[PDB]
């Protein structure tokens, strides 16, 4: 049947400006990854596809601290090029627990790198396994 | 089928003849594992608390104490 | 091919006479390192090379204060024997931030330890992650 994948935050909270490489979340946990269709690159945090198809991609990030912005925002990048975007206005300078979810569907080609990228630098993200996750589902054949 | 070479406390896996090994942990990070990657210290403002046990590199995560930096006093995540 | 290492200071401001044992800088935060060619001793501040080779070793120390000496200095030592030495005369009793860089090539045998050793003086070092660093490049093998 269809192949799915559900990555999770492995535990501790991160600082985008220090713990990340270009705002890309890389601390993932392959809990229910199908090996026939998906391949995760741990150091980069890219979800690579192996089969050309139609993919429903979902993601959620828990942002709790921001400096110099008035709003937190992230992109679901398809080969370092934006597809979806989730933005949330958050009180700047103080702790604000907010999970930010975005999902969409698009046609993909094999060996395609999908990633979660924060547009701002001064963000504190809680990489919890229940508040931060990244997933994809091969629905079927590409029209 | 042998076990992957375990890492010491305050050291995380270095994956890459294969040069797989174990590298130490950065300044505000720790590792209580054999295959656990290095993770940041517990947040004082993420929990709204203060630091009773200052964190270190190994088997040493930050342990919070009370939380009055405005005036938060509850058991796990405390608030005003 | 080539194996490298770059260590950074961990923020805090060291006073050498009160915070170090023999002037050796020990609080190095590893940001890049091959554990197959390099090994880091945290309590001693040594950087051990695990294989024979030709090494390019570099260091930078940010000195911000000096007391009754006006002569801030340090050495890149191998097995406690100096190799490089960086000197810097500064106005005493005044905060003067200034980074001190030195680098050089040398042949090393397996198990040799490299360290950054300050001179015994009342010097103040700002161990920032960008102003205070220590690294090396194993260029290749050490011939004969």
């Amino acid at each position: 049947q269809p192949a799915v994948v559900h990555l999770q935050g492995q535990g501790s909270a991160i600082q985008v400006k220090n713990d990340l490489s270009g705002g890309v979340l890389n601390d993932w946990s392959r809990i229910t990854m199908n090996p026939k269709v998906f391949k995760l690159h741990p150091r980069s945090g890219e979800l690579e596809v192996l089969v050309d198809g139609t993919y429903f991609i979902y993601s959620q990030v828990e942002v709790y601290y921001i400096n110099f912005t008035d709003f937190a925002s992230y992109e679901v990048v398809v080969d370092e090029k934006p597809f979806l975007q989730c933005t949330r206005s958050i009180e700047t300078g103080k702790t604000n627990y907010n999970t930010c979810y975005t999902a969409g569907v698009c046609l993909l080609k094999a060996r395609q790198k999908i990633a979660v990228k924060m547009v701002h630098a001064d963000i504190s993200i809680n990489m919890s396994k229940h508040t931060t996750f990244f997933g994809a589902i091969r629905l079927g054949e590409a029209p | 089928c042998q076990e992957c070479p375990p890492c010491g406390p305050g050291e995380e896996p270095y994956l890459s003849d294969e040069d797989y090994g174990c590298v130490p942990c950065p300044a505000e990070k720790f590792s209580k594992g054999g295959y656990q990657i290095c993770r940041r210290h517990k947040d004082c403002e993420g929990f709204f608390r203060a630091t009773v046990l200052t964190p270190g590199d190994m088997e040493n995560d930050a342990e919070c104490g009370p939380c009055l930096p405005p005036r938060n006093i509850y058991g796990m995540v405390c608030y005003s």
